[PDB]
RNA sequence: GAUCGGGCAGCAAUGCAGAUCAAAAGGAAAACUUCAAACUGGACUGAGGGGCCUAAGGGCGAUUUUGUCAAAAUGGCUUCUA
RNA sequence: AUUUUUGGUAAGCAGAACUGGCGAUGAGGGAUGAACCUAACGUUGAGAUAAGGCGCCCAAAUGCACGCUCAUCAGAUACCAC
RNA sequence: UAAGUCAGAAUCCAUGCUGGAAAGCAAUGUCUAAGUGUGAUGAUAAACGAAAAAAAAUAAAAAUUAAGUUCGAAAGGUAGAGCGGGGAAGAGCGAAAAAGCUUGACCUUAACUGCUAAUCGUAAUUCCAAAUUAUCAUCUACGUAAAUCUUUUGUAGACGACUU
């Protein structure tokens, strides 16, 4: 089958971690929301829940593996958030994609 | 949409022939709620309240290592369930396909699924 | 050429405002970088020439420092809003908005239809 | 950003910008070609720019001029160093951002096609002051003698003669669907979709 | 950040100058006495900063010193109507690293105030000039018959255009930004 | 009603249109400062394991519900990577 | 080191005064670096900052407005490199 | 001289010349036993439309201020239908890194119709495509071309290397 029917979830890019020239968090992931552009439109994805994919060995029977966290806040004023994950994320995930998913529904 | 259980999950029907969704506890965070609104005038849902759908599950013990399979009692019980349920379903699909086939598209839109373009913004989308 | 010109009485655009989307006109030039902006919809404003875009209405009927007031007659009896409501600009515009308002289903719909005017063009007879 | 593979085509851009767009991009993760590098423009006399090549050419390694640097001198590389400047690329991370950046002088086979991308920000137009001096980098890369400039002219005229084959072509046949929109079967759906918003 | 109520909606266009009146007198303060008041008009962005430039000038104008004296009130002054353009003229002392100067400027703005922030920020440009070194002996609204400088002179006339001829382009929000395009603007 | 000019007129003498200031009589409103009342979305945290206490309202510093988990699963170890 | 100081043409020289500091001291900023700027250190998470920054290397504005500047030797700032 | 133009150096850049293990590229000779052999497990700084070809000009024009576009987009099934999609051979064209475009046996699929979806129990990647390639195991083929050492030359040589 060619590919996956629906996808909901917005790509995001993983940036790097919170950081100062010589001293990085690494606690708080910076991501960008793809058309995500100012802090407004970044803040309607304030709670949102986001994953991290990627391949490897069998483990359970999927070839797959995830970490999951939560978009939290406003990082600067181009569309840029910090993101929380359970494992804080390794860093050569720097170079790849994130799925942002819109799970989070409240009243 | 159906009707909000006690519980507080919401009471759903794809309408089992058009969707495939047949009859579901599905929670409020988990869903987006789309303007397009279809009446039902077949309203139900007084048959149907939490305890509606159970389950029997098989027992996880210290002594079998939490390794567990239903007995074919328990097989019989939610086959016995599953008729049941294919009953009461058409029940409220039924009203519903009529509805539904009143609007002209409406059957299709919502057979289809939903997908994001890439040029969207489900920040400011009207929905 | 040159045909458009910032004058005293032009009708403008103002973009990248406050009040982007708005027409408004020109009383008067303050420096070359600022201009004096009214209108109907909009308080009376200076605005860097930067923000705004030159609209090729000329109203000379405007006249040098005129007040609010006055103004907004001319501008009425000028029809900014008919005749641009007819430009290619605004009726792109307002089919914008158009598509800003749809729900779920209105897409599907578009989508259908869409398919359509494609698949079905063979209809020749 | 998220576009499988942007290709950027370098003319009228303005080297140092395109330079940081490019590399940023690089450092995210966004795969980039650059094209027609030899139609990039640069701030200045093009003397100017000669006096400062001239200054770079006469940087060298002592003992060894074999070893460290080499002075590349046509445009394509004129911009990798610019932009190789630009990212942390001794490091490993750094490595990766670079291998993204593919660069040519010229519009070579592949990306005939492919549609060629435009940086905003990057345009002399937009840049600089119209009376302000400039050069095209090939004009320096002419003054540093890489020989290509008059090969990639004509061949650049070639292509372009393909373009107006397609265009043609697809302007014929693309009135010809849009005369036969208006005839009465499909004009009802038109009139169907305008009234749904087109 | 506080703004005087004449200033405009967005705060980038204008500095943050304020024209006060201060008003002071001798501390010995004798009850049913008729006191010498000093009243002075001053440019300032606070009313802190409007009693610093008060009593500077004052020191230097009379015997005062602050514990000397007494501050009976600081009142901002107001622009009449925003709905016209006017020609003011302004006159100078300023410090450059040589000594000092007398200077008088023209400036065709809104406000006074505007008048005053433009000043500062020409001086700074083209004359180096610290904002606390200057010091604004007297300014005018200026009637037509009185307006000496050809840059303010250079626009009066209704016959005034000017083509756009460069239109750098720049989206109207943020939210339409894109590092790179599929097709390039046009000025024009 | 009075001034003015970066108007149209008018050959001039003069008029039409402005803009600024503005009498008594009336209308209708914006920006700033201060001080108040109230709505909705997020993030981090849950230290302690009582029946005592009262301003009679409560306080004393998280509870509820549900899902998954037998397989190296989780935690760790060696080696390596960023 | 700031300020004040004597001999000396002068010195990253030789001497003195008050307060610090460096030695005995790490952290962020001055790319870099004992005595500068912020700031004084138990293990850890959040938030908002100082000094300094926000075109890329680099977290953060290719922000929004002003004045001035074209260098066939531009310019790019405390202690600082004349 | 400010735009704009000529002349113009033992200078600069080229031309010529020597290197050229640039972990660059091309053309060509022969060979690669046996199959467009299969199986399992894997890795690729990044698959879920990660969609998209005018050329040129920014003091142009009769006229259009933003890819702020356009196209695609229905069930990760089955049975029919078949708008439409993809393409053997051979024959055409195509060279800046020949990437592919045409025709075409045939292969396939959307509306519409019937079954099939539910008990994957209110979420936990939606594990499937494409281009590459590693390892282990195996079935068929037990062959073909060439090189090197043990020789040879002295147009070369410390030894390797090199000409023959
Ligand atoms: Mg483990
Ligand atoms: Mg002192
Ligand atoms: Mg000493
Ligand atoms: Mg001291
Ligand atoms: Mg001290
Ligand atoms: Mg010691
Ligand atoms: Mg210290
Ligand atoms: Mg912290
Ligand atoms: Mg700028
Ligand atoms: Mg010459
Ligand atoms: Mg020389």
């Amino acid at each position: 089958s060619p590919v996956a029917p629906t996808r909901l979830w917005v790509k995001a890019a993983f940036t790097g971690f919170r950081r100062s020239k010589h001293t990085q968090n690494s606690n708080q992931a910076l991501l960008k929301l793809q058309n995500v552009n100012t802090k407004e439109d970044v803040a309607f994805y304030q709670g949102k829940r986001v994953v991290y994919i990627y391949k490897g060995q069998k483990k359970n029977g999927s070839n797959y593996r995830t970490i999951w966290g939560r978009i939290g806040k406003a990082h600067g004023n181009n569309g840029v958030a910090v993101a929380r994950f359970a494992h804080n994320l390794p860093p050569q995930a720097i170079g790849s994609v994130l799925r942002v998913m819109l799970y989070p529904n409240r009243a | 949409f159906l009707k909000q259980l006690k519980s507080g999950l919401l009471l759903v029907t794809g309408p089992y022939k058009v969707n495939g969704v047949p009859l579901k506890r599905v929670n409020q965070a988990y869903t987006l709620s789309t303007s397009t609104k279809v009446d039902l005038t077949g309203v139900n849902t007084a048959k149907f309240e939490d305890d509606y759908f159970g389950r029997e599950k098989a027992r996880k013990n210290h002594k079998n290592l939490f390794k567990a399979e239903l007995t074919e009692e328990q097989k019989k019980k939610e086959t016995e369930r599953k008729n049941a349920r294919k009953q009461d379903q058409q029940a409220v699909d039924t009203p519903l396909l009529a509805a539904v086939k009143k609007v002209e598209f409406l059957k299709n839109y919502l057979a289809s699924k939903f997908t994001l373009n890439n040029n969207d913004r489900p920040h400011e989308m009207k929905f | 050429v040159f045909n458009k010109f910032v004058q005293v009485g032009r009708v403008v655009y103002i973009n990248y405002g406050a009040d982007k989307g708005k027409l408004a006109v020109i009383v008067n030039i303050i420096n070359q970088n600022r201009i004096l902006i009214d209108g109907e919809h909009i308080v009376r404003q200076v605005i860097p020439i930067r923000r705004v875009h030159l609209t090729k209405f000329q109203i000379d009927n405007v006249e040098l420092n005129q007040r609010t007031v006055l103004l907004k007659k001319k501008i009425a009896k000028f029809d900014l809003t008919k005749k641009y409501a007819e430009t290619s600009f605004a009726k792109k515009q307002a089919i914008k908005t158009k598509r800003a308002n749809l729900g779920d289903f209105d897409r599907f719909r578009v989508m259908v239809l869409k398919k359509k005017l494609a698949r079905t063009s063979a209809k020749s007879k | 950003m998220f576009d499988k593979l942007v290709v950027i085509d370098a003319k009228g851009h303005l080297l140092g910008r395109l330079a940081s767009y490019v590399a940023k991009e690089l450092l995210s993760g966004q795969r980039i070609v650059v094209v027609r590098t030899e139609a990039i423009n640069i701030s200045g006399s093009l003397f100017r720019n000669r006096v400062k090549f001239s200054e770079f050419l006469n940087k060298w390694m002592n003992h060894n001029p074999r070893r460290g640097v080499q002075h590349f001198r046509a445009p394509s590389r004129i911009f990798w160093r610019a932009v190789r400047g630009m990212l942390p690329h001794k490091t490993p991370k750094g490595a990766a951002a670079l291998e993204r950046l593919k660069i040519f002088e010229g519009i070579p086979t592949p990306y005939d096609r492919v549609k060629k991308q435009v940086v905003v920000d990057a345009l002399k137009v937009q840049r600089l002051r119209n009376s302000r001096p400039v050069c095209k980098l090939g004009d320096l890369s002419a003054s540093v003698g890489w020989g290509k400039q008059t090969l990639i002219e004509k061949l650049e005229e070639k292509r372009r003669a393909r373009a107006k084959t397609y265009h043609d072509k697809k302007v014929k046949q693309a009135d010809a669907r849009k005369k036969e929109l208006a005839a009465p079967a499909l004009k009802a759906i038109k009139d169907k979709l305008a009234q749904f918003g087109y | 950040v506080r703004k005087a109520a004449q200033e405009p909606k967005d705060d980038t266009l204008q500095m943050k100058v304020r024209q006060y009146v201060v008003s002071a007198a001798r501390l010995p303060i004798e009850q049913g006495t008729k006191p010498e008041i000093l009243q002075m008009r001053v440019f300032a962005r606070d009313e802190v900063h409007a009693k610093t430039k008060f009593w500077y000038n004052m020191r230097k104008l009379n015997k005062i010193k602050r514990s000397q004296g007494r501050i009976l009130s600081v009142n901002e002054i107001y622009e009449k109507s925003l709905n016209t353009v006017k020609t003011y003229g302004i006159v100078l002392k300023y410090q450059s690293r040589t000594a000092i100067h007398n200077m008088y400027k023209e400036y065709r703005d809104v406000s006074l105030n505007g008048a005053v922030s433009q000043l500062i920020q020409d001086m700074a440009g083209n004359h180096r000039a610290q904002p606390d070194t200057i010091q604004i002996i007297r300014t005018a609204t200026l009637e037509p018959k009185d307006i000496k400088r050809p840059a303010t002179l250079a626009m009066r006339n209704a016959a005034l255009k000017f083509p756009i001829v460069k239109t750098i382009h720049r989206p109207s929000e943020k939210k339409y930004r894109t590092v790179y395009k599929a097709t390039r603007p046009t000025t024009f």
